[PDB]
């Protein structure tokens, strides 16, 4: 409900007050204090989340009315203040106490209280210099306690809550941080900083724009006529009390050119903006763009002049988001209800927006003509999605006057008269945007710094026109293609066009192509690029065409085809190049922007006429750190649920941990990832949502939410090959059990670069082919290294993905590795060598009917390996006599590294005990050392083989005691019968609880498990490791 | 069918066999060349992808869509590549109770 603001300089922690129809209607008498939730009128499309509020009755305030403590929001009496709020009473009283706070203060206050011998001397002191109550008090996370002083950092569970002395657990916290005298409240700011003058001739200051629309209930002055926030503009009173107006009737503006009429309002406190300038819609910013920023003018220039034009010139301002021919009818209708709707002021060489629904094609709506209102219902279940700019020409006005720059124009009198074209530059994003205003669909933005090619096709851009046109021309194209195939490439050209201010053509020729048949359709293609292109190109001052999916039109030339359809591909492939001359002829300043999906197939009789490429790769982990703050800001993470209740993350998220362990190489498209997140987080706050025992009034985001959804991620895309980077516990790189495990670390920790910043050109890399325990182990080894001091283990899969096709299979090879080097920092594990049994020509694949790995992995993967950075080997040979010994050497990959197998004395029977553990062992005795009775050299994975058979043993004992047990059943069943059933129905418990108490693994282990292995061949590795594996 | 959907409010649609809109033909041999990722059908699935992705964003309350078929993999690869499809269901040869039920 809405109810009358008001505010108070009480301090933060007294209570509210509420007049007495709310107190006598909503004060439940079960409550000592009616509880209650607030809402402010925030801008825009978002809301702040709720915050709780304890009041009491205040006979004096008017009907229906509240005051809330100006310091809890940090308003001062310094500016104008609101004057309604959302609000609730907390109805059935229900409120969570936190499980704990903390708190920060300065060092005076906070070592006075650490000094202090007792808790309740703290607590007690804390209570006197806040006024804070045990049970009572309404806290949230980030809350004041005293500006350049003290604050409320964080709260648990929830964000807000309720603090309880005795259990409400407290953390006082200091550090001299200079972020106290951050703290400022919402304000606390002398304005006679800026000395008081009698008189100014125009005020000038700077001029900005709005990040979002005003709703009109916000303008708190309300003009009772029905007029056009596009003629209304916004400022604090601040340099509107250095005017002599305030909510000022009459404000014209130039700077340095042209005039404006504008109508100026005032800004409220709760807002972020800057703390000096003048807010405007983008209707403003359409004039001096990029520019003028500066100057305005007030005066009494009339209350009701300027009432018509005679005759007017309105004009397409043009565009390929406006002059193609479907959208027509829609975009001429709203065109006239923007005149229909009411009077407005408009000025000579003028811009109106307008925006539309798209896909609105074939619904035509308002087929009966006047009637009762209904526009505006349409218009609130529509929403835009598509914006378009208008011209106006000056007003042809009748006989003299001294007003000749500025006029009315109403559902009366004069119609509208279209014109072809009226070319102008579209706005940069940095002057102003425009989706942000209109909340569409968003651009996505970027900083400079920390991804390059935006900025290399950036400098392309803006040099080849702008700075160039002041000299000779110069037209440009540009090829975009990457290895991976959904890596963003076309939004490059949708930010950088907004950001450079370039209009953009865009073409779905992907499939939007008519027949299109490329083995028949022989020219269409050409015709329609051409007399589309044509229709719209000319007299767009600025041109950038972009075309998406290049492989959809041109292809290679092969044996495989019809000559006939050959030159068919001949035709189109010409006929494009020339076309894309012909636009540098036809069309000065254009420029042309390719993208493809794999650059072999475009032939280079195309590829010759770049004059740029750019390889976009997958991003990397600041990359990533930036792209989820993104998706997890509040407005985009908001628009788009028309659910009244907000979401938000909350800030004790790790970006970090995120950015690398959750992310690994994942292909963009991180927005799957957050929306899974957002509705799970939903569905357990619609979970709780009936009737449970709280209700926190927001969705919250949590982290492990987001670790689900990430390994969720990594398997419902259940084709793919990777492998998550933790499939790793209780081994966590142990690199003290041996001295082999002291040298791994080797390989990892240098091109970690803690030695130093290697020059990655120079010592070749110690990558490690791995004897290691020759007859068990090095399944686990890598999995155990790569969790616990690297991060990922996509790996070869080495014996699958050789393709038989006639050459095709380097192909694999080299993408393998592209997809190993596209994430940075891990290893690629790789089987035995005997994966690919390199084996010198002979007595097998004999090298000629195969060649085409080991003939690209002899070369391509060393390269990389003598550069020495990013990507590991860590294969685990056993069978080095299969092998040529062409790679497994000095030259090229080196350290063959070998460990042997324990012979009896070891720890890893002690690690044996500790992983038969997670399972129960009744005995005080841990009784291991037993196990030592097997005849030494035996130390392999059948120790756990041993412990699955003492399980086993555990498992038959139970088995046959709830057989004794069946076969007892008619001491409490009238017949041995359903025992499908009974032990459902019984369930008393002894759930398989294990019975290691049995010893069962040397009754095992004495019957020579003949798994092991002990024989000769163990003692042939042992030897020729040394004798050859050196 | 885009059409009407944005205009019925929340509203849902199913293609009973979407084998026949958008199955890519299982031979993988439509032609040699990459481009056999784009014959004409894959590229009517692109379309409807994009127009049903762009009025997605916009409010998702609006548009959802089942796809009935004959094996989860054997739709299409770029169904799965531009995550379209997400939450899923099999049936399954039912149990003796419920066949019991049935018969
Ligand atoms: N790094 C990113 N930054 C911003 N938006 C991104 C990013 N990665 C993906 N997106 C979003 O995903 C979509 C990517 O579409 P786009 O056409 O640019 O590429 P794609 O479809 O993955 O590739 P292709 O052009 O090869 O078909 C857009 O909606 C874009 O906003
Ligand atoms: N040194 C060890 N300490 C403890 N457990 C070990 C050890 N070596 C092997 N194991 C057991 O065996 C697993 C790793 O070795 P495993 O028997 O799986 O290798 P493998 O299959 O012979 O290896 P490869 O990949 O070379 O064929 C571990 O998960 C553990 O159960
Ligand atoms: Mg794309
Ligand atoms: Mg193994």
């Amino acid at each position: 409900m809405k109810a009358s603001l008001t505010f108070s300089l009480s301090g933060i922690y007294a209570p509210c007050s509420i007049s007495r129809d709310i107190y006598l209607e909503y004060g439940d008498k079960k409550a000592e204090c009616l509880y209650g939730t607030i809402r402010l009128p925030q801008y825009g499309p978002g809301c702040t989340p709720g915050k709780i509020v304890h009041c009491v009755l205040d006979d004096s305030l008017p009907f229906c009315s509240i005051v809330v403590p100006s310091k809890l929001f940090g308003f001062m009496p310094t500016q104008p203040t609101m004057d309604f709020c959302y609000f609730e009473p907390i109805l059935d009283n229900v409120v969570p106490v936190l499980d704990s706070v903390t708190f920060l203060i300065n060092e005076q206050l906070y070592s006075k209280l650490m000094d202090l011998p007792q808790e309740m001397q703290q607590i007690q002191f804390l209570h006197y210099k806040y006024n804070i109550n045990s049970m009572e008090t309404v806290v949230h996370s980030r809350d004041i306690l005293t500006s350049g002083l003290c604050q409320i950092l964080n709260c648990s569970p929830f964000p807000q809550g309720l603090v309880d002395f005795t259990e409400t657990q407290l953390i006082l916290v200091n550090d001299t941080e200079q972020k106290l005298s951050a703290l400022k409240y919402a304000n606390e700011d002398e304005e006679y900083a800026l000395p008081k003058i009698g008189t100014n001739s125009a005020l000038s200051i700077d001029l900005e724009s709005l990040p979002c629309t005003i709703s009109r209930d916000l303008l708190r002055p309300a003009p009772h006529i029905n007029d056009d926030n596009s003629i209304y503009a916004f400022t604090d009173a601040e340099t509107l009390l250095r005017l002599d107006v305030t909510s000022g009737s009459f404000i014209t503006v130039s700077n340095m050119g042209c005039v404006r009429l504008v109508k100026l309002f005032v800004l409220l406190l709760p807002n972020g903006f800057k703390k000096r300038t003048i807010y405007a819609p983008p209707k403003i910013i359409a004039s001096f763009p990029d520019c003028s920023v500066v100057t305005i003018s007030k005066s009494n220039i009339g209350h009701t002049d300027i009432p018509i034009a005679n005759q007017v010139f309105i004009s397409r301002v043009g565009g390929w988001l406006q002059s193609q021919k479907c959208f027509q009818n829609i975009i001429l209708t709203t065109l006239k209800k923007f005149f229909s709707e009411s009077k407005r002021i408009l000025c000579q060489n003028d811009l109106i927006p307008i925006a539309f629904d798209s896909s609105m094609a074939d619904l035509n709506i308002a087929e009966e003509n006047d009637e009762s209102d209904d526009e505006d219902e349409l218009g609130q279940y529509y929403k835009n999605d598509s914006l378009v700019w208008f011209f106006v020409t000056s007003a042809e006005l009748d006989c003299f006057s001294k007003d000749n720059s500025h006029f009315i124009i109403d559902p009366n009198r004069t119609k509208l008269i279209t014109t072809n074209i009226t070319n102008r530059r579209p706005l940069p994003l940095s002057r102003s945007n425009l989706q942000r205003y209109y909340g569409f669909a968003e651009t996505f933005y970027y900083d400079l710094h920390i991804f390059p090619y935006v900025r290399q096709l950036v400098n392309i851009l803006e040099t080849s026109f702008n700075c160039s046109q002041r000299g000779i021309t110069l037209n440009a194209s540009v090829l975009l293609h990457s290895t991976t195939n959904n890596v963003g490439k076309a939004t490059m050209v949708r930010f950088a066009s907004k950001y450079l201010g370039i209009h953009l053509l865009e073409i779905d020729c992907l499939s939007l192509t008519s027949n299109s048949r490329q083995l028949d359709s022989t020219s269409k293609i050409i015709g329609y690029i051409r007399a589309k292109c044509e229709n719209v190109l000319p007299y767009a001052s600025p041109a950038v065409i972009f075309l998406a999916h290049l492989d959809s039109i041109l292809l290679d030339v092969n044996a495989n085809q019809d000559p006939e359809a050959i030159k068919l591909q001949k035709s189109i492939n010409f006929e494009m190049s020339k076309l894309l001359d012909d636009f540098t002829f036809k069309f000065p300043g254009t420029t042309f922007v390719g993208s493809v999906n794999n650059i072999d197939n475009v032939p280079s009789s195309f590829r010759s006429h770049m004059r740029f490429e750019i390889l976009v790769p997958v991003p990397s982990e600041a990359q990533r750190l930036r792209i989820f703050q993104w998706y997890l800001s509040s407005h985009e993470l908001n628009r788009d649920v028309q659910q009244k209740v907000p979401v938000s993350y909350m800030d004790n998220i790790s970006f970090s941990s995120l950015s690398s362990y959750s992310a690994g190489l994942t292909p963009l498209d991180i927005k799957s990832i957050v929306e899974t997140a957002r509705m799970t987080a939903t569905a357990r706050f619609y979970q709780e949502s009936k009737k449970c025992g709280w209700l926190p009034q927001s969705i919250l985001i949590t982290q492990e939410d987001l670790s689900k959804a990430t390994s969720k991620a990594r398997n419902e895309f259940s084709v793919s090959i990777g492998a998550p980077q933790i499939p790793n516990v209780t081994w966590d790189d142990i690199g003290g059990i041996d001295f082999v495990k002291g040298e791994i670390l080797d390989t990892i920790d240098m091109p970690l670069k803690h030695p130093e910043l290697f020059t990655s050109g120079m010592k070749k890399r110690s990558g490690i082919l791995f004897y290691g325990p020759p007859g068990t182990g090095k399944t686990l080894m890598a999995k155990a290294i790569a969790t616990n001091f690297s991060l990922n283990f996509f790996s070869v899969k080495g014996p699958e993905l050789l393709n038989m096709y006639i050459g095709e299979s380097e192909a694999n090879v080299r993408r393998v590795f592209q997809k190993a080097r596209e994430a940075k920092p891990c290893v690629i594990f790789f089987d035995q060598i005997d994966s690919v049994a390199p084996k010198r020509g002979n007595q097998g694949d004999s090298g000629g009917v195969m060649d085409r790995i080991v003939s690209q992995l002899l070369a391509e993967l060393d390269g990389m390996s003598t550069d020495a950075d990013g990507v590991f080997v860590i294969g685990a040979t056993n069978r080095p006599d299969l092998l040529d010994e062409a790679l497994l050497r000095p030259g090229r990959f080196d350290k063959l590294l070998y460990l042997g197998i324990p012979d009896t004395d070891t720890k890893q029977l002690n690690i044996l005990e500790a992983l038969t553990r997670k399972f129960v062992l009744d005995n005080d005795v841990k009784l291991i050392e037993l196990a030592k009775l097997c005849p030494f050299n035996y130390t392999g994975a059948d120790f756990y083989a041993l412990c699955s058979d003492a399980m086993l043993n555990a498992m038959s004992r139970i088995a046959r005691m709830v057989e004794k047990k069946v076969s007892q059943h008619n001491e409490l069943t009238g017949e041995n019968i359903s025992t499908r059933r009974w032990f459902d129905k019984i369930a008393t418990k002894e759930d398989t609880k294990v019975v290691v108490k049995m010893e069962d693994f040397l009754k095992a282990q004495e019957q020579l498990t003949p798994s092991v292995s002990r024989a000769e061949l163990n003692h042939y590795e042992a030897v020729r490791a040394n004798f050859e594996g050196a | 069918w885009c059409s009407f959907c944005y205009w019925y409010g929340p509203s849902l649609i199913v293609l009973d066999n979407v084998e026949a809109l958008f199955g890519k033909p299982q031979a993988n041999d439509g032609d040699p060349s990459n481009n056999g990722q784009w014959d004409n059908a894959s590229k009517l699935l692109n379309f409807f992808i994009n127009q049903v992705t762009k009025i997605f964003n916009k409010d998702n309350k609006r548009i959802r869509v089942l796809f009935s078929g004959k094996q989860k993999t054997q739709i299409n690869p770029l169904l799965f590549d531009k995550h379209f499809v997400s939450e899923t269901w099999s049936l399954r040869a039912p149990d003796k109770h419920a066949r019991a039920k049935l018969l």
